[PDB]
């Protein structure tokens, strides 16, 4: 949902209050990607165990 | 049973080695 | 080159070690990408 | 482009190309000559 995936482009392009919105969209999605990964590895660790 | 490993570590995905290496497994 | 620096080519700024590349890019290509779709190589705009 | 003698009409509007030249847009905000200035696709401070 962000304007770009590169954080350096956001800060060098958008205003300070607008850049925080675009960066926050990345922090939300990229975190859920980790929450999905750690969930699969945790369950997979129990299966292999 | 079977750079890629460097690209993952650059992204924060650290692949730690096992404690019990294959040589240690073979002697058990 | 051969040192960790803060580069800025065509406004694209970042951190990394610059060094002469062995890759032969076509006359039109400017930037490249790695497995992670992040910037792997660059083209200096003034002296190609 | 800005200080021309006569611009075109909004009904029949013309387009001009700006390429291969130096453009300092800092004047459009600091100089008290033009009425209003506001950017949407980019911050007005990072134009250069």
């Amino acid at each position: 949902g962000a304007i770009s995936s590169v954080l350096n482009d956001i800060l060098s392009r958008l205003d300070p209050p607008e850049a925080e919105v675009q960066i926050d969209r990345l922090i939300t999605g990229r975190l859920q990607s980790l929450q999905t990964y750690v969930t699969q590895q945790l369950i997979r660790a129990a299966e292999i165990r | 049973v079977t750079d890629l490993i460097c690209a993952q570590k650059f992204n924060g995905l650290t692949v730690l080695p096992p404690l019990l290496t294959d040589e240690m497994i073979a002697q058990y | 080159k051969n040192k960790c620096v803060n580069f800025n080519f065509n406004g694209l700024t970042g951190t990394g070690v610059l060094t002469e590349s062995n890759k032969k890019f076509l006359p039109f290509q400017q930037f490249g990408r790695d497995i992670a779709d992040t910037t792997d190589a660059v083209r200096d705009p003034q002296t190609l | 482009v800005f200080n021309a003698t006569r611009f075109a009409s909004v009904y029949a509007w013309n387009r001009k190309r700006i390429s291969n030249c130096v453009a300092d847009y800092s004047v459009l905000y600091n100089s008290a000559s033009f009425s209003t200035f506001k950017c949407y696709g980019v911050s007005p401070t990072k134009l250069n």
